[PDB]
DNA sequence: GCTACGGCTATACGG
DNA sequence: GATTCGTATC
């Protein structure tokens, strides 16, 4: 029914590492079939951060789709199934000195497949050292919701670069700080990863406050328009940011994220786009005002 | 094709088996914690399993979440079992928190904390203590409100040791929150109650006529009657009695009707062997049967403990001086035996036959209570620290070696006389070590 | 060579008809088995009275080409924490294998009295999750051991001791099936040390068959020995004091049984003794648990015995 | 309660390495530490009050700005902060050279519980990129403070050996005598020896025994010498051994062992000691 | 001393005694001292049993002057042996010069460490003191590339890998398929290695007397993965590995790591037990799968 | 081509 | 299991 195979070292690198985060935000990873992409992502438990990372049919060299033989209609159809992260990300890990020269995913879900396919995510991996390794995951069939946050929010623009960002978000522990303030000021745009403090029965210490800041200047912002305060979380961040850097293309000069927000109650919008990938993180704001 | 208490599970306040009262109480209590500025930070709901603690948050969060949601209707149920790759066991329930402690204006929801997390492990239960500690304590302007549902159930033996816990003998709310969380202003506590013998025969009535082709079918419907009296007697669990009810209805035959044994309670075991059970007039059996499905309670130095303490609540302490030093004599054998079964055995089957003989009809007993010997234990811990500060200001300001037997004996009440008149007449330690002895 | 199934394993039970016991409990899994609908159940009762058999032979009734994919039966000699029960147990319930419109994945948990507590509660976390695609089947010794809520959404089935007749019918079931000898006398001799237990009496049969050939009452008392819990009670009942102590030394000291093993014999036996007043009877509880404490602190003579029996026939006959 | 400094990694290297050395070594001891601001000197002090004390001694010289200011005497404002926060900004601060820069850290106290603003600089590549940090800290009394004290050693029994420099011809493999028994998985007590020059590590157990033994030249500065200590010190004794090239080992007899770090600056020499209790008797 | 020998080459016996870590990491380890060399056998529940020969080529000063007994054995443990030689050797000027010692019953293993500037005396006391394919009934026989075997063997770790299954069936065409089924969390998975003769060198699958080479059949190997990963530290040095098993279900690895120019590297041999496979249908799934 | 350091993993410890 | 106070129902 649906066939995409991935024959590039980048390539197979963003992929997983996309795989990876989306296992870390939730233990199963959710992915949509598309007739002209591949979305796979991943929704909170607490539903407060969601990220859906988009395949696009230019990141295969086939995409062959075959809806007519879990299956949506809204025409367009969609297929929808549930797959476990931690299965999934333990099968697009790169092997240390054999290069996966082809990585296939597929399901066939027609009356050819016996019952041991049925059902079963069919995966195929071709070595350098022509070693054939594949797998068949369970998986389950559920209905994709799209959510409208990218239309609706196409409130401030910001567009910094990538790697800064990564730097100052890597260097983070998310053990000792589990927060993120990003305030803009009209020259100077600041990201401090801060905790606060629980203060015990007779003013005691049952958590401490550290304060990781940082600061940079306006020249660096590649491109910002106020048309300002914003709290959120920092784990999700870092994986998000962590995704982008995977797929190492110097000949491509993007390297930026954009952002945007309106109010500390509605979500923040968190994009970034590769030449067949495409980005997404929603996280919920800081009502706090 | 599906289960009876899954497709008959109610859809409004009405259908949920609840004391008036009790919806009442809560009602208002989830009502308060919705306000801009709530008293009570949280609430936790403690009971017996299937006392429809669970469902009854669920239809009023049905009815408060989308009244109070900013505009820009369920609760967000923690989930333990979920296995995240960047996420340690232990850091998963503050993960959780973290991310619930973001609904709190246009994003509203009901945070029900039916599973906790893996709690029989000491380092995550501390870690549990500690997380809603903060919560409590938070310097947050405003947070969601959070439900917590603990069952209280009797964790049966599993391992051989006698370095056994709280937690290791029952699961209470006691056993998992320590004494700060539990006696916190911003925390309110509603127990519940086993459901009563009128819900529960109302709602397997409402069962019935819901299936009323299917009794017919089976001729069982002129039965209905009968059974339902009889699971409705039998337990309080809403759950065990639909389930109980169902499997009679599907089946074909004559199999008898058995509900799952709740375990007795401490007070109730206390009674039990103080004034004997209803509908058992043999001591022996209901001795046995105590032994074998509260063995856990039983074989406790609480339990001889709350006997010598509430055997003279029999008749408000009317009752000959013989059988009292015989209660007592048997007892103090039984303290003899190294904690072995034949001495809880003999200790019960004694106190029984002593109560049994003497026990006669027009009866006024009295309120038992629980053993004093943790607040003896208390002022014993207080008299020490006390007796050591007295030894470390004798050892300090002068070389007197003095041992503590001698402290107790003669110097917690000498010196301080010694002090007193020095002082007045005119060192540090002027009042008796312990308090004054009265009476 | 040695190449020959034990008769219990031999003979186990393939289908739900072969089992003998509690009619009205396998008439009801008969039932079950043609419905479909299969409940939570758990599943009590002594040892050897066909309890895992009953639940292997429902799930292969009730999926028969799909038992290879649709069970999972786990048990004491798997390893069963809180990481194997989620990982597994979430895996297995998550699961979308097409079944018949009436059919249930069942998840066997045998010897489900010695699982951990936080495994019982991630199981209510996967009952309360994944209800409407797999069961769970319980087999157990005791029910107190599952904790309430585990057993709330649970159909209790209890398992009574097999009668006599039962015992005797898949006995003579064997006798036929396997051709050898027997004497009716030794086929009571059987029912009667096995004191319902099926197992129990399979293994004396097959004992005596190899061991004798023909089954009479002088090869199975020759090759085993009567139950001494019987014995012990025969011991406690005895009017006066040289009986007692004769039939405790020839039959329990001459026998090779160890003073703590009579001891705790005898404290069973008086916890489960009929026609005895309360007070005697919680007098010869204490007597025995005196006994008891000499016996564990090291003095573990006959002296001890006797005097324990001694004591009992002086409270019994009062003074 | 007036405290600020300023710390120049490129300007003085020594000193640096001799503070990033110290601040390794009290986080790898042990969770928390103790910061003596004394007007002339900082003492970073690791009290687990027979486990082992390390009392380094750091000169006002080594930072390029030390106002210290306090009511209590000479000035001395003592703090506990956890050293996993500082060795982070630490690591930060030194990346920040090793991408190549040379901005100087600022350290200052900003409000008992406090916190140090360590706010530094970094340039990419002609970027300004401004890092703030926030350490939490705590104020330690004037009587707390009292009541941490040096242990003094007696000379009646112990013994100097002069260990070879890193830097010269036997350092090297003084070093690999040295981490020759943390090779070893299952060891916890290092038996030493030393007789009147030899350096003997010996390992006897139940059913095997060890014999490491020094055959190269040593000096004594200026009889049996044995004491058994726990292997976790011994690790923290070889990895000050390799970031000071003059380094002196006190052993006494069943009583103690004193590792003596110097770093000649001239000028006041930094020094780092490590007070090491004997695990169980002879 | 009835025995001694000399050796500069540490690194390739800490390699060789590392090939034993996949094994009980602190239990006890059995050595035979004989003219041929010293030989390290080492067992785990009677199920399965690593060897090697350390040939006396490799040694420079081997002397075994012990007449009394065609060999000598001596059981000691092999977490502190691991540790002995474990120096490194580093400094390439002054190579550390191990000796190796032995004086018959009751006297201690002697492992001497010379530096000329270090020295190093372990002492190991001893303590008081089966699984073999019969070379008749083997059932398949094949030939792989350390490389590859590692490979899959380090993949069949990192999804699990519960229970493995080994295929090896020929054909008449010449074409040859070996295949590693895996029971794991994952549920089915297959690593099948290719057929050229740069991995799979050699594949012939006999009826069961080694001789007569049959086609179109497979053989079936159910193996606990818990044995299985033993040998994985074993591959990742050899340079070809010989696989062979017989109907009794035992499989034996042949490791051929090919310093000394006289020595002919290191042999370690592994033999496995095969599992009992009681449920009868799990095959017909392996089997069902391979054929798609 | 070699070394340092970060990430992954096996093992001991703790409660 | 006991007592004490408050309701709903017959
Ligand atoms: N009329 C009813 N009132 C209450 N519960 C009902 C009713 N009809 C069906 N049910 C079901 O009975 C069950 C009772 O579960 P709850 O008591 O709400 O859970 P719980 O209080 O957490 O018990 P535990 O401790 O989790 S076993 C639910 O599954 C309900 O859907
Ligand atoms: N009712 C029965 N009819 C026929 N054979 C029986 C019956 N009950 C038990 N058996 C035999 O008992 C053996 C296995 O009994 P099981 O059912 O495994 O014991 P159990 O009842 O599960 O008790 P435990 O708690 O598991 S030891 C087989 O040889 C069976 O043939
Ligand atoms: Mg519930
Ligand atoms: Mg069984």
């Amino acid at each position: 029914s649906f066939k995409a195979t991935i024959t590039e070292s980048g390539k197979q690198n963003i992929w997983f590492r996309a795989i990876y985060v989306l296992s870390t935000i939730q233990d199963d990873i959710k992915i949509t079939v598309t007739t002209n992409e591949l979305i796979a992502w991943s929704m909170n438990e607490t539903d407060t951060t969601l990220c859906q990372v988009r395949f696009q049919k230019s990141f295969f060299e086939e995409y062959e789709f075959k809806p007519h033989e879990g299956v949506q209609v809204i025409s367009h159809k969609l297929y929808s199934f549930r797959v476990n992260g931690r299965h999934l990300t333990t099968i697009s890990r790169k092997p240390d000195g054999d290069g996966i020269k082809s990585f296939t995913i597929a399901v066939n879900n027609t009356s050819t497949c016996p019952e041991s396919l049925a059902n079963r995510l069919i995966v195929v991996i071709e070595m350098d050292s022509l070693i054939v390794k594949e797998y068949c995951p369970q998986f389950q069939p559920i209905k994709y919701d799209p959510i409208i946050i990218n239309l609706k929010y196409k409130i401030n623009y910001i567009c910094c670069n990538s790697t800064l960002l990564k730097n100052f978000l890597d260097n983070c522990n998310v053990n000792v700080t589990d927060e993120v303030k990003l305030e803009i000021n009209v020259h100077r745009l600041s990201i401090t990863a801060f905790t606060k403090a629980v203060y015990g029965k007779n003013n005691d210490l049952l958590r401490n406050a550290l304060s990781m800041s940082n600061t940079i200047s306006t020249l660096d912002l590649e491109h910002y328009c106020l048309f300002k305060s914003i709290i959120f979380k920092l784990k999700d961040f870092k994986n998000f940011i962590t995704i982008g850097p995977s797929w190492k293309t110097t000949q491509d000069g993007n390297d930026n994220i954009s952002l945007w927000f309106c109010h500390p109650g509605d979500p923040i919008l968190m994009q970034m786009q590769k030449p067949g990938v495409k980005l997404e993180l929603v996280e919920v704001t800081d009502s706090n005002i | 094709g599906e289960q009876w208490y899954e497709k008959f599970k109610p859809n409004c306040l009405e259908q949920v088996a609840i004391h008036k009262r009790k919806l009442k109480d809560v009602q208002e209590a989830l009502d308060a914690m919705f306000l801009p500025n709530a008293k009570h930070r949280i609430l936790l709901l403690s009971g017996p399993s299937g006392c429809s603690k669970s469902t009854v948050i669920k239809e009023l969060s049905k009815i408060l979440v989308p009244k109070y949601r900013q505009n820009s209707h369920k609760v967000t149920e923690f989930r333990g079992d979920c296995i995240v790759n960047d996420l340690p066991q232990m850091e998963s329930f503050s993960e959780f928190l973290k991310g619930a402690r973001y609904l709190v204006m246009s994003n509203l929801s009901l945070i029900l904390i039916e599973d906790l997390p893996n709690v029989f492990h000491i380092d995550t239960r501390r870690r549990f203590q500690q997380l809603i500690l903060q919560w409590l304590y938070s310097s947050e302007p405003l947070l969601p409100p959070l439900v917590i549902c603990i069952t209280e159930c009797e964790i049966p033996e599993n391992d051989n040791n006698y370095r056994k816990f709280g937690i290791d003998y029952t699961f209470s709310a006691e056993t998992i929150m320590n004494k700060e969380i539990l006696m916190h202003p911003r925390l309110k506590r509603i127990k519940f109650n086993p459901i009563n013998s009128t819900l529960l025969k109302k709602h397997l009535k409402f069962i019935c006529v819901q299936n009323m082709k299917m009794l017919k079918e089976k001729n069982k419907w002129n039965k209905r009657q009968e059974v339902i009296d009889y699971i409705a007697q039998e337990t309080g669990d809403i759950r065990s009695a639909i389930t109980t009810l169902q499997f009679w209805a599907t089946s074909s035959g004559s199999l008898p009707i058995s509900t799952r044994e709740s375990t007795i309670s401490y007070f109730h075991a206390i009674g039990k062997v103080i004034h004997g059970s209803h509908s058992t007039n043999n001591d022996n059996e209901m001795i046995n049967n105590l032994f074998e499905n509260s063995n856990n309670l039983l074989s406790k130095e609480d339990f001889k403990l709350g006997i010598l303490e509430n055997y003279n609540t029999f008749n408000k302490g009317e009752f000959s001086i013989s059988d009292a030093s015989s209660i007592v004599d048997c007892l103090s054998e039984c303290d003899n035996m190294n904690g072995l079964p034949e001495s809880n055995e003999y200790g019960l089957r004694e106190v029984r036959k002593t109560f049994r003989n003497i026990s006669k009809q027009g009866h006024n007993h009295g309120t038992v209570y629980f053993p004093r010997e943790w607040k003896v234990r208390k002022l014993q811990n207080s008299f020490k620290v006390q007796a050591e500060d007295w030894l470390n200001v004798s050892l300090y300001k002068y070389n007197a070696v003095h041992s503590f037997r001698n402290i107790t004996l003669e110097f917690g009440y000498y010196a301080p006389l010694i002090r007193k008149c020095q002082s007045y007449k005119k060192i540090d330690v002027v009042d008796r070590i312990g308090g004054p002895i009265e009476a | 060579l040695s190449l020959q199934l034990p008769w219990v394993e031999k003979y186990r039970p393939q289908v739900l008809s072969d089992i003998v016991g509690n009619k009205e409990t396998i008439d009801r899994l008969q039932q079950i088995a043609k419905d479909g609908n299969m409940p939570h159940m758990i599943i009590s009762g002594m040892p050897g009275i066909g309890k895992t058999t009953s639940v292997h032979c429902l799930a292969h009734e009730l999926l028969g080409r799909s038992y290879a994919d649709g069970v999972l039966e786990l048990n004491a000699s798997d390893d069963r924490g809180i990481d194997v029960v989620r990982n597994q147990i979430k895996h297995f319930a998550q699961k979308k294998l097409h079944l018949p419109p009436g059919k249930h994945k069942i998840v066997i948990l045998d010897e489900a009295d010695s699982m951990t507590a936080g495994a019982q509660q991630a199981l209510r976390r996967t009952m309360e999750l994944y209800s409407n695609s797999t069961r769970f089947a319980f087999a157990c010794n005791q029910s107190n051991k599952i904790i309430e809520p585990l057993q709330s959404r649970c159909a209790i089935l209890r398992y009574s001791k097999l009668s006599d007749e039962d015992v005797l019918k898949r006995l003579l079931q064997i006798i036929k099936l396997e051709d050898v000898k027997y004497t009716n006398d030794g086929l009571e001799a059987i029912i009667f040390t096995a004191e319902g237990d099926m197992r129990q009496a399979i293994n004396n049969l097959q004992s005596t068959v190899a061991g004798h050939g023909l089954v009479n009452a002088d090869n199975v008392f020759k090759i085993v020995d009567s139950p001494h819990p019987l014995i012990v009670k025969k011991m406690l009942l005895a009017s006066n004091l040289e009986d007692s102590i004769q039939i405790l030394r020839t039959d329990l000291w001459k026998k090779g049984y160890s003073s703590i093993d009579i001891v705790t014999t005898s404290f069973r036996v008086t916890k489960n003794l009929a026609q005895v007043k309360e007070s005697v009877r919680l007098e010869m509880i204490k007597e025995i648990g005196l006994t008891h404490m000499r016996i564990l602190e090291g003095v573990g003579t006959y002296l001890q015995l006797a005097s324990m029996l001694a004591k009992i026939h002086k409270l019994n006959n009062k003074a | 309660m007036k405290l600020k400094l300023i710390v120049n990694g490129c300007e003085a290297p020594d000193d640096y390495k001799l503070l990033r050395t110290t601040i390794n070594t009290v986080a790898s001891l042990r969770k928390t530490a103790i910061l003596r601001f004394n007007s002339e000197r900082l003492t970073i002090i690791s009290t687990p009050k027979d486990t082992g004390q390390l009392w380094c001694t750091i000169p006002h010289d080594v930072f390029r700005l030390y106002t210290v200011i306090s009511a209590r005497e000479l000035n001395t404002i003592t703090m506990e902060c956890n050293c996993d926060s500082l060795l982070s900004v630490f690591k930060r601060y030194d990346r920040v050279m090793n991408q190549g820069s040379s901005s100087n850290m600022t350290i200052k106290l900003q409000s008992p519980i406090c916190a140090l603003g360590i706010t530094f600089e970094e340039i990419v590549h002609n970027k300004v990129i401004m890092h703030s940090f926030k350490v939490p800290v705590k104020l330690l009394f004037r009587a707390q403070d009292t009541r941490i004290q040096e242990p003094m050693i007696n000379y009646i029994q112990l013994m100097m050996y002069k260990l070879p420099p890193i830097s010269g011809e036997f350092g090297s493999a003084f070093h690999g005598f040295i981490r020759r028994v943390e090779r070893y998985s299952n060891v916890n007590h290092i038996h030493l020896m030393g007789v009147k020059v030899e350096l003997k590590i010996i390992v006897n157990e139940l059913d095997w025994h060890l014999e490491i033994c020094w055959n190269g030249p040593l000096d004594s500065v200026i009889s049996t010498h044995e004491v058994i200590i726990r292997c976790k010190d011994w690790k923290v004794c070889s990895k000050l051994y390799a970031a000071f090239e003059e380094v002196v080992l006190a052993i006494s007899h069943d009583e103690s062992c004193v590792f003596h770090c110097s770093l000649d600056r001239g000028r006041e020499r930094g020094q780092i000691i490590y007070y090491i209790a004997r695990s169980k008797g002879l | 001393n009835k025995f001694s020998a000399s050796t500069v080459h540490l690194e390739h016996i800490t390699t060789a005694l590392s090939c034993l870590t996949p094994f009980g990491s602190k239990d006890d380890v059995l050595i035979f001292i004989d003219a041929d060399g010293l030989s390290f056998v080492r067992e785990n529940n009677h199920v399965i049993k690593i060897q090697l020969l350390l040939s006396r080529e490799l040694f420079m000063s081997y002397s075994y002057r012990n007449e009394t007994e065609d060999h000598m054995k001596l059981c000691v443990k092999i977490n502190h042996i691991l540790d002995s030689v474990s120096v490194m050797n580093r400094n390439s000027d002054d190579i550390v010069e191990c000796t190796l010692s032995y004086d018959g019953h009751g006297s201690p293993f002697v492992l001497i460490f010379e530096d000329s500037f270090i020295s190093e005396r372990v002492e190991y006391s001893t303590y008081l003191i089966g699984l073999e394919l019969d070379r008749e009934r083997i059932s398949f026989e094949a030939i792989i590339k350390g490389e590859a075997l590692h490979s899959a063997l380090k993949d069949l770790k990192e999804i699990g890998c519960k229970e493995c299954y080994v295929y090896a069936k020929t054909e008449a065409n010449d074409e040859n398929v070996f295949a590693l089924i895996s029971k794991s969390q994952l549920g089915f998975s297959k690593i099948k290695l290719p057929s050229n003769r740069s991995i799979l060198e050699k594949l012939q699958v006999f009826d069961g007397d080694s001789t007569t080479v049959i086609d179109g059949f497979a053989v079936i190997g159910f193996f606990d993965f818990t044995s299985f990963d033993k040998i994985r530290k074993s591959t990742k040095i050899a340079s070809k590995v010989l696989f062979r098993m017989d109907v009794h279900g035992v499989l034996s690895v042949n490791i051929l790591s090919q310093l000394p120019k006289d020595y002919p590297g290191i042999v370690i041999e592994v033999c496995m037990l095969e599992k009992e496979s009681i449920d009868e249908a799990a095959q017909t799934e392996i089997e069902l799968l391979m054929e798609t």
